[PDB]
């Protein structure tokens, strides 16, 4: 169980790093799919089967429309990759790299300072998540439905051609 | 049996990688991709937090996190389509006429 | 020597300091989004470091 | 624990705003009629405002694992409902000139009012996060409502990207806090504690980053003049009033109900953020020629003053009423100023010497400019006096010195705008008249509660939550 | 127990043999059979005449609005996935919450249908008259 979690975590880290430092949009989307598959594998190793199930179910459709928009605008041959290459320079990425590194080491210092007892890996079924979702957490569900409705209304209002 | 610290460190690494892709990348689509990476990393940290305590609260917070992720992705995708329609490029540094 | 009112200029010094500080701070509002995200990250690092040192 | 009918009695504004959201949706889908859906939104908001009376007659109850309703939630719900009503009233004459559809504006305003009410009633981390996002997303829609205009699209893109980043920061800090404590309730943060542990402190710092973005706090304040200028003027009114009121109310609920507020490090970093916010927001508006960016820096400074009033909450018991009085005065002054701006920007096509063609709007604008400066005979002075008393009581001398310096700088630029209203420059419809009446009652309320502030003190002190 | 590790091993062997079989037939297809040489072999197929431009042009999909609605409706679907597995223990009150949820879902769907969204077909292709 440790092996699957650690291999999926390493794959997720590598695929995210390849995502943020790539010029090809379709290859970046493929590595993003790989990273989210690895994230769902991490979820499955921790016993949260529903979390990994929703990570593959709803993000396969999310990156699908990302592919649709990439085909819609970004694909132009080598010109788009060449234009994306000029925006990335050694100073340009070395600027915020040390900021991300110092933030990461501060958060790691924070993480290591807490007590630990180990994750037992006991599976949590979708039945318990459904009971808690429609039980103690009513208003989260209802106002999340209203939030998604609001986002849908915003998408309709902005995304019209004419 | 699996340490909580390693899962939180993994989530932190993914979060700072998403922020690196948010800052250093100039095309708006990669900023939205990096935003998706941070929201997935925060959701992942919530699932590790819920799995350490053996509660469904982390999974419910993950559900809310990805509902927000989907809604913000649709809104940002519509805004990016508007930007590409009325500018014909996805340079985010040209959005600077409002200053001072 | 005193007809220029030196005490008035001495007390008008912090008005000049306020104007200079405001004009210096207005240079940070260049209007770039990536700079805004970088400044948010900088502020997060700063507040986290201040919480760790105390 | 289950839901009792008394819980839905206490849930009246949320249910009414959701019902009128659905009703406005169905009326828009039936036929695109601007006046009908506008009247429906105003009717629903007024119905929630008068259902606040039945909520008060019900009592204070912990309605959910999520929500808690008391006088605190009642007062902030009333403030955000008044802000939403004024936003609709200012928006209708502006929307009369919109060539595109004018019906989604009121739907987004109603959904954002629902998010503000849920933020006012929040007693859980999940409720706090959902309320923040439910404030932010209709603001993404409303800021970029006139996407044909370049600046509105600029502000929409900037606000969306920055607020998604801040939501990610806040959610990661939330996850770290939940990993530390194990309960997401507002009363169980650190109950197992030796109150200073690095994971809980880092989580609260990241939530501080997110909320300080949402409260225009330094150094997460750079979006405020840009988003305020780019957005439409009723959207600027709503973002200045309702979002700030709701997010600061839930911030005070979190920092009062949790035992983490007793920690010295969070108080120290909040004092640093408040000092920087006051000085930076006042200094940045010295040479501002545009009224929207000036009011954005004004919002930064006033949220810094609110931060000073919030820092001393653990020591003195009079900080909460100070924040309530300051937020009422700030709401009225911002409503008046942004309403004058909106009425000057209406109808939508695409302030020097304003007294010589529009004298009543100039009078309202100069009254609100006097009020925002903390000058007596106005409500902003009463709020500044409360903030100064709270800072003096808990011995925060750097903060009150910063308040005095920032008040002097605000005096300079506010009074510059006030005299520029009266220098020499080189409608006809009852909705515009309704907006003029709204800003006139705002100015009259500011003047009357500056002369005689005691009824507002009584109403604010009667809005007393569980100590 | 023993059944669980047996099932895990069976699933792992299923994955490994499936991927290895796909790779093996790909390798066998690539290695067997002689190659062909032609002047126009490495040209995209466009019914026998050279292309105008290339196939890497940007193509305006008309259903992008439906796509960014599809993400939202997929999230509503995941909420109903979570509800539907625990209907009996949720009780009638949970049925009331889900009824309100689904009523808001159809209200949004009727709103999308009526305002002209979910309709991207051209005027000549609307089958009028
Ligand atoms: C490179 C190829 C992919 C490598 C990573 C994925 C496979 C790693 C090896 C897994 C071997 C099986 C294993 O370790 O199973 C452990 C555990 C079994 O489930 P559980 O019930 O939690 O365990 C207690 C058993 N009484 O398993 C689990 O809890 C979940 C196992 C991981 C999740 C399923 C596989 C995910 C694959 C992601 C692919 C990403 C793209 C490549
Ligand atoms: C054309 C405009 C381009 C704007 C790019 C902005 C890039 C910002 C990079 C910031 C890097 C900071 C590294 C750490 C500095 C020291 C710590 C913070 C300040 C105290
Ligand atoms: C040189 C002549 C200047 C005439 C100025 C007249 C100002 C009239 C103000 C009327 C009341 C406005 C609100 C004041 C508070
Ligand atoms: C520009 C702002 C200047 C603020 C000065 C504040 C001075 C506070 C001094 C406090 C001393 C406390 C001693 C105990």
């Amino acid at each position: 169980m440790e092996f699957a979690f650690y291999i999926c975590g390493l794959i997720a880290i590598l695929a995210t790093l390849r995502v943020i430092t790539h010029t090809n949009p379709v290859h970046a989307l493929l590595y993003l799919i790989i990273s989210l598959l690895a994230i769902s594998g991490v979820f499955f190793s921790l016993g949260a089967y529903f979390a990994g199930a929703l990570e593959i179910i709803v993000y396969a459709g999310a990156i699908m429309v990302l592919f649709v928009f990439v085909v819609m605008m970004l694909n132009l041959g080598g010109s788009e990759i060449e234009q994306e290459r000029q925006w990335l320079k050694p100073q340009v990425w070395i600027g915020p790299a040390i900021l991300s590194a110092i933030m990461l080491v501060v958060i790691v210092y924070a993480i290591l300072g807490v007590n630990d007892q180990g994750i037992d890996g006991t599976p949590i079924s979708a039945k318990a998540v459904g009971i808690t979702l429609f039980g103690p957490y009513v208003l989260a569900v209802e106002l999340a439905s209203m939030l998604l409705l609001a986002g849908l209304v915003v998408a309709f209002h902005v995304g019209r051609e004419e | 049996m699996i340490p909580l610290q390693h899962g939180l460190i993994l989530a932190a690494i993914l979060f700072v990688l998403g922020l690196t892709g948010l800052v250093i990348r100039r095309n708006l689509l990669f900023m939205l991709i990096g935003l998706e990476i941070m929201i997935n990393a925060s959701a992942l940290a919530f699932v590790v937090a819920g799995s350490y305590w053996g509660q469904t609260d982390g999974q419910v917070m993950y559900i809310l996190a990805i509902s927000l992720a989907a809604a913000e992705a649709s809104i940002g995708l519509a805004l990016l389509l508007q930007l590409h329609r009325r500018r014909q490029n996805l340079n985010i540094d040209s959005v600077s006429e409002m200053r001072g | 020597l005193l007809k220029r009112d030196p005490l008035n200029s001495m007390m008008n010094i912090p008005a000049v300091l306020s104007r200079f500080a405001g004009k210096g701070l207005l240079l940070s509002e260049n209007g770039y989004l990536r700079w805004y995200v970088a400044s948010m990250s900088i502020g997060a690092v700063v507040v986290l470091a201040l919480l760790m040192v105390l | 624990m289950t839901i009792t009918p008394q819980n839905l009695i206490a849930l009246l504004p949320l249910l009414i705003v959701g019902l009128t959201v659905v009703v406005v949706m169905l009326s828009i889908a039936w036929r695109r009629n601007h006046f009908l859906n506008a009247t429906l939104s105003v009717i629903g908001l007024n119905a929630a405002l008068v259902s606040l009376w039945f909520v008060g007659q019900a009592g204070a109850m912990d309605v959910t694992p999520l929500m808690r309703v008391d006088g605190f939630a009642m007062l902030y719900t009333g403030l955000v409902l008044l802000a939403s009503l004024a936003t609709c009233t200012f928006a209708y004459p502006w929307l009369e000139g919109y060539n595109d559809n004018k019906d989604e504006f009121y739907l987004l305003v109603l959904i954002a009012a629902l998010g503000g009410i849920l933020l006012a009633n929040a007693n859980h981390l999940a409720s706090l996060f959902l309320g923040i996002e439910l404030i932010s997303l209709p603001l993404f829609g409303l800021v970029g409502y006139a996407f044909r205009q370049k600046r509105s699209l600029e502000a929409s893109i900037k606000y969306t990207i920055l607020s998604a980043a801040a939501s990610s920061f806040l959610l990661f800090g939330m996850a770290l806090v939940y990993a530390q404590s194990g309960d997401l309730s507002f009363v169980a943060l650190g109950k197992n504690l030796m109150l200073n542990e690095p994971l809980l402190l880092a989580g609260f710092g990241l939530m501080i980053v997110g909320l300080g973005f949402k409260l225009s706090l330094v150094p997460f304040h750079l979006w405020t003049p840009d988003v305020y200028q780019g957005a439409p003027a009723p959207v600027s009114t709503f973002l200045a009033t309702a979002s700030k009121i709701a997010i600061f109310g839930v911030v005070m609920r979190l920092f009062l109900y949790a035992p983490v507020g007793d920690s010295e490090a969070i108080r120290v970093v909040l004092a640093i953020i408040a000092f920087a916010s006051i000085i930076f927001g006042n200094l940045m508006a010295l040479s501002q020629t545009n009224i929207k960016r000036l009011l954005g820096y004004s919002s930064i400074s006033h949220l810094g003053y609110l931060l000073v009033a919030l820092i001393a909450l653990q020591t003195g018991e009079m900080s909460m009423e100070a924040v309530g009085v300051y937020l009422a005065g700030y709401l009225f002054s911002s409503l008046g100023a942004f309403g004058v701006v909106s009425l000057m920007s209406s109808p939508y096509r695409g302030y020097r010497g304003l007294f010589w063609h529009r004298p009543i709007l100039a009078a309202v604008m100069t009254v609100m400019m006097l009020s925002l400066a903390g000058i007596p005979m106005t409500l902003g002075f009463i709020g500044k006096f409360y903030v100064l008393a709270v800072g003096v009581q808990a011995h925060l001398w750097w903060l009150v010195g910063a308040v005095v310096v920032g008040s002097a700088i605000g005096l300079y630029y506010y009074l510059r705008v006030a005299v520029s209203l009266y220098l020499h420059a080189p409608p006809s419809n009852w909705q515009y008249s309704a907006g003029g009446i709204v800003v006139l009652i705002s100015a009259l309320l500011v003047l009357v509660l500056g002369v005689w502030p005691q009824p507002l003190i009584s109403i604010v002190r009667l809005a007393m939550p569980l100590m | 127990s023993t059944e669980v590790i047996a099932h895990h091993w069976a699933f792992a062997i299923f994955l490994i043999v499936a991927i290895g079989l796909c790779c093996l037939m790909l390798v066998g297809g690539w290695f067997l059979g002689g190659r062909a040489r032609a002047r126009s072999k490495n040209v995209p197929f466009e019914s026998g005449i050279d292309s105008v431009g290339s196939a890497r042009l940007r193509l305006s999909a008309k259903f992008y609005l439906v796509a960014m609605f599809f993400v939202i409706f997929d999230v509503e679907a995941l909420y109903l996935f979570a509800w539907s597995t625990s209907i009996r223990e949720s009780g009638w009150v949970g049925f009331v919450e889900a009824a309100i949820f689904i009523f808001v879902l159809l209200a949004g769907l009727v709103y999308l249908v009526r305002i002209g969204a979910l309709d991207w077909t051209p005027a000549r292709s609307r089958r009028e008259r």
